């Protein structure tokens, strides 16, 4: 679920998902069009694609379980949708962690008109 | 309320 993803993001990065990742660049929080602005925004682009891989799942609301094995995120077995959603979220949280070194506050609340053109998954 |  979105709330679970937000907790995973905070655990991983120390940033609150709202507002650090809810309106960032072209793809974080309301993704659709544009060239991703930076590596963090590319995490969101890929995460959007990952959810797009699951048209008959409901990643905003469906809850999954996971645990930590010495820092590592381990998705625990639920329904097929839950497992796949968890793997998408895990990857994005890791990606955000890997790209904190270039996170830029200037991309928070990024205006829609600066995001143009389709980019295929 | 609705995040990432």
């Amino acid at each position: 679920s979105l709330l679970e993803f937000g907790k995973m993001i905070l655990e991983e990065t120390g940033k609150l998902a709202i507002p650090s990742y809810s309106s960032y660049g072209c793809y974080c929080g309301w993704g659709g069009k544009g060239t991703p602005k930076d590596a963090t925004d590319r995490c969101c682009f890929v995460h959007d694609c990952c959810y797009g891989n699951l048209p008959d799942c409901n990643p905003k609301s469906d809850r999954y379980k996971y645990k930590r094995v010495n820092g590592a995120i381990v998705c625990e077995k639920g329904t097929s949708c839950e497992n796949r959603i968890c793997e998408c979220d895990k990857a994005a949280a890791i990606c955000f962690r890997q790209n904190l070194n270039t996170y830029s506050k200037k991309y928070m609340l990024y205006p829609d008109f600066l995001c143009k053109g389709e980019l295929k998954c | 309320a609705i995040r990432s």
